[PDB]
DNA sequence: CGCTGGTTTTTTTTTTCATGTGCCGGTCTCACACGTGCCTGGAGACTAGTAAGCGCTTCTAGTGGCGGTTAAAACGCGGTAGACAGCG
DNA sequence: TCTACCGCGTTTTAACCGCCACTAGAAGCGCTTACTAGTCTCCAGGCACGTGTGAGACCGGCACATGAAAAAAAAAACCAGCGGTAC
């Protein structure tokens, strides 16, 4: 139903509280909670989160790859 | 509340403390009184035959010396 | 408020009942179980208390060491955490189980 | 475009064959070398009955195939597939081989 | 001397398999080679002490049969 | 704009390929099976010597139950460290 | 990330103990006699040695399991283009 896993993602993130960062498994559960969602969702917000790390619009605070934690743009 | 309720956590705790055990799942408890008491049947079950052979009524050490033996778990101090 | 952190008074315990030789279960429960499991083969039955002693001996020493076992068996899965899974792996590599 | 197996593929199909063979798995003249090797230690110009080297191979599989089973079942233990002298070494430790 | 290492990988691959292992570390061939010698030395050890003790200088099938079952890996079909 | 529809991508599926394993019908070889004659070990019957069963005695131990202490268990509390699961 | 294990403090439990009294039953003595050994004989059933026959072990081949890589279909993640809105 609902699009821009990307927008998905940015709204999770939005609604999550002023961190470090915001880790994958906190957001997955968000998205998955909030909008009519699929089950590939948990494969396609890996996709989604890692994409947008790509654009350099979202960066990793801590971690490494697609588990650990993920600011915006300052 | 069987017997076997009588061999209390805190009990098991200690015997895994001498076995440099440091930290005990819950599951533990119940599983460890499972295994004690098949060690136990296994042990008195041979004692008991050994007692009744000797046309005896009264379970002696001895009775109990050989059946650890015949178990190949051996046991000093008691006799034989 | 003084507290010990969690693991700091287990290790204490271990240091002080290897250190110890006495029986670490109560007598009177034991010997319950023991009379208990013995009337299953035969009724009426006597014990020695030498005999019930031996027994007692024979169980501890017996669990102990499988605690040894089972521990290892944690430890090489990187748990420090005994679990039941633990004790049937040290029973069946033991050759008491299957 | 050649064809391969994916790795394990071929090792199962070797379990399932191995498992339902029952023929020595060593080699037996190499074996008997070592036998014979390691008896010169113990006493030199000792003969060996043909029985008798091929009962020591017997049990010397056995007991190998056995220690593996044992193995296989601590390196699963740690969420692993793969075997490794620790694994080996546990088995004996809990058997009562070696302290 | 060394025939150790006519214990081939490929043949300890094969045992190893008929121990439903799948996937195997290179170390684990050496390792194999130590364990399956000190087996050989307390077995044969054990047979050649029977040899002796019969005043023999060939080792039976019997003599290793006796010491398999010493060690407690009692063999069937060689006379036992 | 919010929609919405169709299409781009990610999943699952079907498929095709290939390969290897299992099976039958026909074939050779050798270990099974049996059969001989001979030997040894079994059974036999007898005699005597002994071990053990049975009853009697003794004596021991082991059992049951006494007061009440004080230690241990047991409960629930609250807070971390570790189980664990995923990723790369 | 999540909780289930530890380590803490109060409420409940019961084991331990140092003692006694009473008995079943363990243990030990003397009798009997029933059993087992240990002898001389007789004998056949089971051993080795040696025969020949059928089973299984082998072969090839063709039919069946399988796993792997490839073609096809489905499910779901998105661009436009649009109608509709107020400019
Ligand atoms: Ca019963
Ligand atoms: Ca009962
Ligand atoms: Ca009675
Ligand atoms: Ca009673
Ligand atoms: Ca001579
Ligand atoms: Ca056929
Ligand atoms: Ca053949
Ligand atoms: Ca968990
Ligand atoms: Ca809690
Ligand atoms: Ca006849
Ligand atoms: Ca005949
Ligand atoms: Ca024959
Ligand atoms: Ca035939
Ligand atoms: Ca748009």
């Amino acid at each position: 139903d609902h699009p821009k896993y990307s927008d998905m993602i940015v709204a999770a993130i939005q609604a999550e509280k002023n961190r470090a960062g915001s880790s994958r498994q906190s957001i997955q559960k968000y998205i998955k909670s909030h909008y009519k969602v699929g089950e590939n969702a948990d494969s396609q917000i890996k996709l989604s989160i890692k994409r947008l790390v790509t654009t350099g619009v979202l960066k990793q605070t801590k971690g490494v790859g697609a588990s650990g934690s993920f600011r915006l743009a300052k | 509340r069987d017997n076997i309720q009588g061999i209390t956590k805190p009990a098991i705790r200690r015997l895994a403390r001498r076995g440099g055990v440091k930290r005990i799942s819950g599951l533990i408890y119940e599983e460890t009184r499972g295994v004690l008491k098949v060690f136990l049947e296994n042990v008195i079950r041979d004692a008991v035959t050994y007692t009744e052979h000797a046309k005896r009524k009264t379970v002696t050490a001895m009775d109990v010396v050989y059946a650890l033996k015949r178990q190949g778990r051996t046991l000093y101090g008691f006799g034989g | 408020p003084h507290r010990y952190r969690p693991g700091t008074v287990a290790l204490r315990e271990i240091r002080r009942y290897q250190k110890s030789t006495e029986l670490l279960i109560r007598k009177l429960p034991f010997q319950r179980l023991v009379r208990e499991i013995a009337q299953d083969f035969k009724t009426d039955l006597r014990f020695q208390s030498s005999a019930v002693m031996a027994l007692q001996e024979a169980c501890e020493a017996y669990l102990v060491g499988l605690f040894e076992d089972t521990n290892l068996c944690a430890i090489h899965a990187k748990r420090v955490t005994i679990m039941p899974k633990d004790i049937q792996l040290a029973r069946r590599i033991r050759g008491e189980r299957a």
